[PDB]
């Protein structure tokens, strides 16, 4: 399950 | 980060309030020329829509000059034209309804909770709404969703203090379960087969096109990529600069319904009228691909 972000 | 709204302060609201870029008239006409041929050209064609294509209803974004968290950061309260309830599709919004209907559109992402999509008239089965819906709610125990005329009343996948009332399968007893927002806070997990949807349909297209999104957010901004990926081109259509300009194929700086409204007039195809909500649960059967369009003078 992928999250919603910025990822960094 | 909205204290009422109970959601989380602790996001990274990513780059905020870079300059709006605009093409000068003679390059914007020559590349939407350019848009058209592809979108013609091409068998499977991805749409993928940010905050940016209902800019024009009165609904900010979140990014832009005057975007809700770039005011955030700067210490001032954002600013709405409009509600959610009372926002109208936009040229791009019913754009996009008649390019489904004659088959010029295989899939439809979203990032947008505005809920407009689904109030324009677009099949529900061709979207996949990855933020949620602030229009949508739906039940905790067997995953039923109910579609509303008015916003729910929360955000963050909290109880909005009503029930399921589905009849079961074996019974046909109310369910009665917790019915709760489909807005994703920071770092929710997306909805699962609304996400597998949509990565299928963008790793299959041969065309993704980018409306009004920065593509800051993953991974919602970065499926247009796997388009590339796989041999695909990519458009990407927005004011600012985008995360992933570098990869473009091909870059539009103008305002995204110009842009669709010149589209639409190359392919020979009306932009319809909005007569009000109508929600379509499942595409009608396909209009006949139009004539073949005429080339650029
Ligand atoms: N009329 C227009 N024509 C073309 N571009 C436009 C227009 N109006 C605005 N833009 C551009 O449209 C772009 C809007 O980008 P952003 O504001 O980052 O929002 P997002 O939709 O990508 O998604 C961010 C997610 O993050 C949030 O936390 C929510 O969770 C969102 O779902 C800008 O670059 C504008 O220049
Ligand atoms: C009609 C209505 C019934 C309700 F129960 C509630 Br709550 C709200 C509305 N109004 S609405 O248009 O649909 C409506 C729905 C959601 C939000 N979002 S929000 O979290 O308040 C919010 C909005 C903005 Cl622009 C900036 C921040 Cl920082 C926070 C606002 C409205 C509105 O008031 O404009
Ligand atoms: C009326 C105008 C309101 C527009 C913006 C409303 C805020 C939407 C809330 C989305 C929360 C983003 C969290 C993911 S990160
Ligand atoms: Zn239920």
């Amino acid at each position: 399950t992928a999250r919603k972000s910025t990822g960094g | 980060v909205n204290y009422a709204a109970g959601l989380s302060p602790y996001a990274d609201k990513g780059k905020c309030g870079l300059p709006e870029i605009f093409d000068p008239p003679e390059e914007l006409e020559r590349k939407v020329w350019e848009l058209a041929r592809l979108v013609w050209q091409s068998s499977s064609v991805v749409f993928h829509t940010g905050a940016g294509i209902s800019t024009a209803s009165g609904i900010p974004d979140f990014r832009g000059p005057h975007g809700v968290w770039t005011m955030e950061e700067r210490g001032l309260a954002p600013k709405f034209d409009t509600t959610f309830e009372s926002a109208r599709p936009t040229q791009t919004h019913m754009a996009l309804v008649q390019l489904e209907r004659v088959g010029l559109l295989r899939f439809l992402v979203s990032q947008n909770v505005d809920g407009l999509h689904v109030r324009s008239g677009f099949p529900r089965d061709k979207l996949a709404e990855l933020h949620g819906n602030m229009f949508v709610e739906e039940c905790a125990k067997c995953k039923t969703q109910y579609v509303r005329d008015t916003v729910v009343g929360t955000m963050g996948l909290k109880a909005t203090g009503r029930l399921c009332t589905v009849a079961k399968a074996r019974g046909l007893r109310a369910c009665r379960g917790e019915l709760r927002d489909t807005i994703l806070d920071w770092e929710d997990s997306l909805p699962d087969r609304d996400l597998a949807l949509a990565d299928e349909a963008s790793r299959n297209a041969d065309l993704s096109i980018t409306l009004g999104t920065s593509l800051q957010i993953r991974p919602s901004g970065n499926l247009p990529l796997a388009t590339k990926r796989r041999g695909g081109r990519l458009v990407i259509v927005n004011l600012q600069p985008t995360k992933h300009d570098r990869h473009a194929d091909l870059r539009i700086h103008g305002y995204v319904d110009e842009v669709m409204t010149r589209l639409m007039k190359h392919l020979g195809l009306e932009i319809p009228a909005w007569d009000g909500p109508r929600v379509l649960e499942r595409a009608l059967p396909p209009l006949p691909r139009p004539p073949t369009p005429k080339l650029e003078p």
